[PDB]
């Protein structure tokens, strides 16, 4: 186990060997093993989506703060890309539906029957791409072109993926909540916090602590 | 045994096998043997590029050799800035895949691809090759290299931070500190914002 | 906000209440005196089960697919037809 | 053994091995062995530091009678103060961690790290630090700790006398010798039920904040 | 104290405590957020 | 046996004299269950230590204010004065910081109560022995007891435990007195003591005007 999320608590035995495990399941969602396998895949998929999304938000924002690029902010990039997009909105949705239906059905079929997308005659001659590794959530093949899963740092890279994945998931939800609460981008929120941490935080954004539910805010003030 | 802190406990995985082994690992970073081998190679690589960088920064007449090193990219050459980046990327890609393949399987990249008679001698270490990389038989010397590499790494970091806060060249920083050291140093300069 | 979101909120709380009650009843079924826990409440157990009812849809859906949510028809009493 | 309270009883954890041991520990602060060793090192360094401080303040009062020792840092021979702080911190850090790893690992810090020190006692360096010894070991240890405790008490007196009088130690002694009945703390400070007379502190509140040490609880 | 807490765990006492909590929660929500018709 | 709170009455049978401050006082038998009794022992210790710190932080600033050296506000006004003097520090930010810090330390104390010595595994910054705990409500170690007054001798530890529990109960009663006296006089406690010292036969609860609303 990587550790204990709550020192002194009794950690569940079914999480003892999973990568990235801190024994954290107070709601007992993963007590059933089939549920646990499904949730391991779901956590990895959420982690990788959030990882790529937080990269595609933070790196343009960091390079914009450094004066390098001037790409649009993340919550308005849909509008600016759509006007210049040669493909209209409805066609983009239909294409995304088709492509993700295909790839997610292939991933789902591999989850139910491991290695079944790599068998002979499975794909149209290209089935060697998708042989799998016998590990839930770690496909390999085309998805591991450099073959770094065969190296000796593979187990530590699994742990690195999950913890960075959880951090990225929290970060994207923070991006969305910060936009909804302040109306500014994430780097501007960080700079405002760095300028005055006591006064520039969630307790003063006027949304996170609703005024009706917290009457002492309008009272205990200068 | 020499150590960075005489009189303290030494980690059990650092027994002087490696050069420059003074038991310095307060954060216990490289514990598993794959990590320690990778960080050995990375220390060698970063230290050698930092030795070259410290030399090339301290060495710099001529209009080009009067420019700051952090403003050096704005000098005009025979190619646009994009072209040299990709050419350097290509040459580095070739030599780095050679060095990486040596790092994975030792002795795998020892033979000249176009000359079958020209081959690096066997028993080659990953970070310590032989043959045409050692034209003289100069090979105690690894402690010297790792010490100069670490000093150059700290020097290059000092170049980067000094050009970031004061906005000054390294020679200007040394001359400012040599004017009055008790007022022109990291204290006072940063305390004057 | 008029009916649909209240429908989701009610159904979440109602499934929470029902799942907590079912969990408490199942846990009490294994005691030596199962009827005693029905009118003298095991309050720490009830509070623990009540807290765990937040994750009810996941557990209930897994019981549905696994086949453990429902008792088999051969184990349930019926009157003569 | 001579005891701080004759006719009394020394505590069990104070056997008498340490120099200047008179069985004075009513709080039981040294009733742990490793705490007793650490507190012995602390008392030694406090004694020597207060000893040098009392000597230096007395000399500064004698030599430069126009300079208040409390405000002696205003008159010290403007951004160069930060560099001197850096030099002092570096040198003090080096010598202090040398002493501390002498304490933690006895004999490990007993060799010159540039070009050696004899085997000695923890807290008693010897070697180059002790070139001449005009006496015996236990006797001079007793003198060192007694003079050190006297100097610690004297430095506390120097500080609080500077607060309540605004003047140096020998000037305060001269004021006491001029009027022995109207210069003591009993002479100017009185608290009775219903009325308290608290003498003011002549040191200003700030210059850098310069608070009088617990002046609101003065008698 | 064990017998007293067993009495406090009898069904009507638990019902009283739980419904006092639930009714108080509903009352205080409607005091702090008066007249909620829609979400 | 030992001295009891009501002489001539047998002490409460579930109290046996092992706990510090055991005078046999439990007329409602709230400590009948031993585990609930250990929980109430930790409750009493936390209440008493908090009361001692708070009573010190009221009495010493009020004594210094009464002397005229400083102008620290009375304890019932200090939050208002602080908020009026700190407009760049909002009340909610201060409350959030206090809640997360006390949550960390109190959850560590709670988990040690549930599993004694379980915070000794080195998860918090490598701390092992200093978080093991000596007894229920008495952590000890080199962090909570850095002068080592619990590791000297047994009788010294029992003496200090008696001192702690008796001063803690006195400070709890004193804070109750602070609340009652402020409600009855509208002044601070040192102001009350000074008014009583100036004229004791006239300055009594009977003449404050609210204890006897006749
Ligand atoms: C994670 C997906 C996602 C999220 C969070 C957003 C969020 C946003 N987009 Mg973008 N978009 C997203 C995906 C896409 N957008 C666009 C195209 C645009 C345009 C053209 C514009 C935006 C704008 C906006 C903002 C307007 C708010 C809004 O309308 O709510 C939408 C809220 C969402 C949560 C997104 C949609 C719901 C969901 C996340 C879709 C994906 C769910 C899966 C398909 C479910 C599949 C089920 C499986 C099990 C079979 C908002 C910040 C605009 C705005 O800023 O106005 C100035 C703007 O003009 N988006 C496309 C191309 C088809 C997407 C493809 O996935
Ligand atoms: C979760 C992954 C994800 C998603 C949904 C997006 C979404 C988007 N990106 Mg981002 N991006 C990502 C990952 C992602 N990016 C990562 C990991 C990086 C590297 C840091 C970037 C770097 C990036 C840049 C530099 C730009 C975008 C732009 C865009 C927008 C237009 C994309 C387009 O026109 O398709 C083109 C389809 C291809 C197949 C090519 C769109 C809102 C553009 C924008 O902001 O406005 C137009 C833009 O200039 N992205
Ligand atoms: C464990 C609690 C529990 C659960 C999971 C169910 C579930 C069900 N009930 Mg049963 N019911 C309960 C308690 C419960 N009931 C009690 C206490 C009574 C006596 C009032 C009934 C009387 C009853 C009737 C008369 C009918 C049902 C029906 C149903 C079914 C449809 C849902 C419904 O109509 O809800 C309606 C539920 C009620 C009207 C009573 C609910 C009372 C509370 C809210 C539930 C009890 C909570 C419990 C005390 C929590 C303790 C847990 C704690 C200690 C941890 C479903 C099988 C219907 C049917 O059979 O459908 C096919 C039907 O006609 N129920
Ligand atoms: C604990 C040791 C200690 C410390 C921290 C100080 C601190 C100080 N002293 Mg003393 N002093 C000491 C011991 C100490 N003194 C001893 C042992 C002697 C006798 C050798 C003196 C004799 C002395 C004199 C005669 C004077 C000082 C002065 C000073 C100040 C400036 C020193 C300087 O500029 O030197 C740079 C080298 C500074 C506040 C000077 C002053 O400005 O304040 C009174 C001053 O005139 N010191
Ligand atoms: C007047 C106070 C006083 C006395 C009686 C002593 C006495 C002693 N010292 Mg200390 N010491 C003092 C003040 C004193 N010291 C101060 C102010 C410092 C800081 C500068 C020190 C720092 C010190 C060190 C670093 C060492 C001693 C050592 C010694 C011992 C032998 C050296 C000697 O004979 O000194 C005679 C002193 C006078 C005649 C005056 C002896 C127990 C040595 C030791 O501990 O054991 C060998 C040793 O290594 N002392
Ligand atoms: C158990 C249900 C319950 C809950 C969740 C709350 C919740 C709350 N009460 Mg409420 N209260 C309750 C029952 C409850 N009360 C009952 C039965 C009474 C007596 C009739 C009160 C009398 C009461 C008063 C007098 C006050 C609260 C206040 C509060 C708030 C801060 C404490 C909070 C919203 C305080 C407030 O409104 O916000 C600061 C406040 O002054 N309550
Ligand atoms: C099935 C019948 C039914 C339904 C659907 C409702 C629905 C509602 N009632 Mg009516 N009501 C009913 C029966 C019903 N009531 C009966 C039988 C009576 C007589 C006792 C009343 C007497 C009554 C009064 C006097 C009031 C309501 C109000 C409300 C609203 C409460 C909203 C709320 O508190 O959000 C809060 C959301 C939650 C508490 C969700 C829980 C979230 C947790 C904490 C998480 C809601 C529209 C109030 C409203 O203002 O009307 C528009 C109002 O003042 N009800
Ligand atoms: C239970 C313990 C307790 C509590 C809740 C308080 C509460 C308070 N005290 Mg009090 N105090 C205490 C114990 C306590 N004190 C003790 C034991 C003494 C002695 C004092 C002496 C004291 C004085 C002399 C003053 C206060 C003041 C204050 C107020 C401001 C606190 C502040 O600014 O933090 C200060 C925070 C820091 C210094 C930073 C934290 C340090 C970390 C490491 C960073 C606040 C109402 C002030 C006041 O009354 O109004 C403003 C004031 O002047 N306290
Ligand atoms: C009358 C006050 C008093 C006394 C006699 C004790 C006694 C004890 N405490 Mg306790 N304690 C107190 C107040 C006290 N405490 C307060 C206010 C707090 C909260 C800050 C604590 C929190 C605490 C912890 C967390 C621990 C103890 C422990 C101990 C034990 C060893 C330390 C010791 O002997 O201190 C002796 C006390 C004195 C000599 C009196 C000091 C009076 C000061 C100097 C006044 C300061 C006033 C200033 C304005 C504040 C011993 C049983 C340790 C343990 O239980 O051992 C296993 C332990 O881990 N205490
Ligand atoms: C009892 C208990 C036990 C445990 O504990 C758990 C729990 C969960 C709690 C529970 C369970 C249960 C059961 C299983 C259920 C199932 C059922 C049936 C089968 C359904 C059908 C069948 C159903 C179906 C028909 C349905 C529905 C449909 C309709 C149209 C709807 C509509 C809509 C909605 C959307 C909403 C909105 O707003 C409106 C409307 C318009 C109204």
């Amino acid at each position: 186990k990587a550790g204990n999320w709550l020192p002194g608590s009794k950690t569940p035995a079914y999480l003892e060997d999973l990568p990235g495990s801190y024994g954290f399941d107070p709601l007992k969602l993963g007590e059933d093993p089939a549920s646990l396998k499904w949730y391991v895949q779901s956590e990895l998929v959420h982690s990788r989506f959030a990882m790529a999304a937080v990269a595609g938000i933070l790196i343009p924002e960091v390079l914009k703060a450094f004066g390098a690029v001037n790409l649009p902010v993340w919550y308005e990039a849909g509008k600016y890309a759509q006007e210049s997009s040669p493909i209209p909105f409805n066609t983009l949705i239909a294409l995304e539906i088709f492509a993700f239906n295909f790839v997610e059905i292939k991933r789902w079929q591999d989850f139910k029957k491991p290695g079944s997308q790599g068998e002979e005659g499975s794909f149209v001659g290209l089935e060697g791409f998708f042989k799998g590794t016998g590990e839930n959530g770690y496909p390999g093949g085309v998805f591991d072109p450099l073959g770094l899963s065969k190296g000796p740092g593979y187990e530590a890279m699994k742990l690195r993926e999950i913890k960075n994945g959880r951090l990225a998931m929290l970060a994207f939800i923070g991006f969305a909540s910060q936009y909804l609460a302040t109306g500014k981008g994430p780097i501007e929120n960080l700079l405002d916090h760095l300028s005055n941490p006591l006064a520039n935080n969630f307790t003063t954004n006027g949304t996170s602590l609703p005024a009706q539910a917290h009457p002492l805010l309008s009272v205990l003030k200068p | 045994r020499a150590s960075w802190l005489p009189g303290s406990e030494i980690p059990s995985y650092l027994k002087g096998e490696l050069p420059g082994d003074f038991g310095f690992d307060p954060l216990r970073l490289g514990e598993d043997p794959a990590a320690l081998k990778w960080y050995q190679q990375a220390e060698l690589q970063n230290g050698r590029w930092a030795m070259l960088a410290a030399a090339g920064i301290l060495f710099v007449g001529g209009p080009a050799a009067a420019t700051p090193w952090f403003k050096a990219s704005d000098f005009t050459y025979f190619a646009p800035t994009s072209t040299l980046f990709i050419v350097e990327l290509l040459l580095f890609a070739w030599v780095e895949v050679r060095r990486y393949q040596d790092m994975v399987k030792p002795g795998s990249t020892n033979q000249d691809p176009i000359f079958s008679q020209y081959s690096l001698p066997s028993g080659n270490e990953p970070g310590y090759p032989g043959g045409i990389f050692d034209p003289l038989g100069y090979s105690e010397l690894k402690l010297k290299e790792i010490k100069n590499a670490r000093l150059a790494m700290l020097a290059v970091l000092g170049f980067f931070v000094q050009a970031k806060t004061t906005g000054k060249t390294p020679l200007d920083s040394l001359s400012s500190h040599l004017a009055d050291p008790w007022s022109n140093n990291v204290f006072g300069i940063e305390h004057a914002r | 906000g008029e009916t649909l979101i209240p429908t989701v909120g009610f159904l979440y709380i109602a499934g929470w209440i029902g799942t907590a009650g079912r969990d408490y009843l199942i846990a009490s079924k294994g005691e030596a005196k199962p009827r005693e826990k029905e009118y003298i409440i095991d309050v720490p157990l009830a509070l623990k089960i009540s807290a765990q009812g937040a994750g009810w849809p996941f557990r209930v859906i897994r019981e549905l697919q696994k086949g453990t949510l429902l008792e088999k028809d051969s184990n349930i009493t019926v009157s003569p037809r | 053994r001579a005891l701080w309270l004759p006719g009394g009883d020394a505590p069990a954890h104070l056997d008498g091995s340490l120099p200047g041991d008179f069985g004075f520990d009513p709080l039981g602060l040294g009733a742990d062995p490793e705490r007793l060793a650490w507190f012995a090192e602390s008392e030694r360094v406090h004694a020597r530091w207060a000893m040098l401080a009392v000597a230096g303040i007395a000399v500064q009062e004698v030599v430069r009678p126009d300079v208040f020792w409390y405000e002696a840092a205003l008159k010290s021979p403007p951004a160069a103060i930060l560099g001197l702080v850096a030099f002092e911190l570096f040198a003090m850090h080096f010598v202090e961690v040398r002493r501390a790893y002498d304490f933690k690992n006895p004999g490990s810090q007993d060799q010159d790290p540039i070009f050696k020190l004899p085997k000695h006692e923890v807290g008693y360096p010897g070697g180059i630090f002790a070139p001449v010894i005009p006496g015996d070991l236990a006797e001079l240890k007793l003198k060192e700790i007694k003079n050190g405790r006297l100097a610690m008490l004297a430095f506390a007196g120097f500080v609080m006398q500077a607060q309540v009088t605004g003047k140096g130690p020998l000037a305060s002694l001269g004021d006491h010798l001029s009027n022995p009945i109207g210069t003591t703390i009993f002479s100017k400070a009185v608290v009775i039920p219903g009325q308290a007379i608290v003498p003011p502190c002549m040191i200003p509140s700030s210059v850098i904040p310069t608070p009088c040490f617990l002046s609101g609880l003065w008698p | 104290m064990k017998n007293f807490t067993t009495y406090l765990s009898t069904a009507p006492v638990v019902a009283l405590i739980w419904f006092t909590f639930t009714a108080g929660l509903l009352i205080e929500i409607n005091r702090f957020f008066p007249d909620p018709l829609v979400f | 046996d030992r001295q009891v709170w009501f002489p001539g009455n047998a002490p409460a049978p579930h109290l046996d004299g092992s706990l510090p401050g055991d005078f046999g006082f439990d007329p409602l038998s709230l400590g009948s269950d031993p585990q609930l009794l250990k929980w109430f022992q930790q409750a009493e210790l936390v209440h008493g230590r908090t009361a001692m710190t708070a009573v010190a932080g009221i009495l010493f600033p009020a004594v210094a204010t009464k002397a005229g050296v400083v102008n620290i506000p009375q304890w019932y006004d200090a939050g208002s004065v602080w908020v009026q003097n700190n407009p760049n520090f909002p009340f909610a930010a201060l409350l959030f910081i206090q809640i997360i810090l006390t949550g960390w330390v109190e959850t560590k104390r709670w988990l040690d109560f549930k599993n004694p010595g379980s915070q000794a595994d080195g998860s918090f910054l490598g701390v092992t022995d200093d978080f093991k705990g000596v007894a229920n409500g008495y952590p000890g170690g080199k962090l909570f007891d850095p002068f080592g007054l619990s590791r000297g001798s047994e009788g010294q530890l029992q003496k200090y435990q008696e001192n702690e529990i008796k001063n803690g109960r006195l400070a709890m009663v004193a804070f109750l007195g602070f609340i009652a006296q402020h409600a009855a006089t509208g002044k601070g406690p040192i102001d009350n003591l000074a008014d009583h010292l100036a004229n004791p036969t006239a300055v009594t609860f009977a003449t404050n005007g609210v204890s006897l609303p006749f």
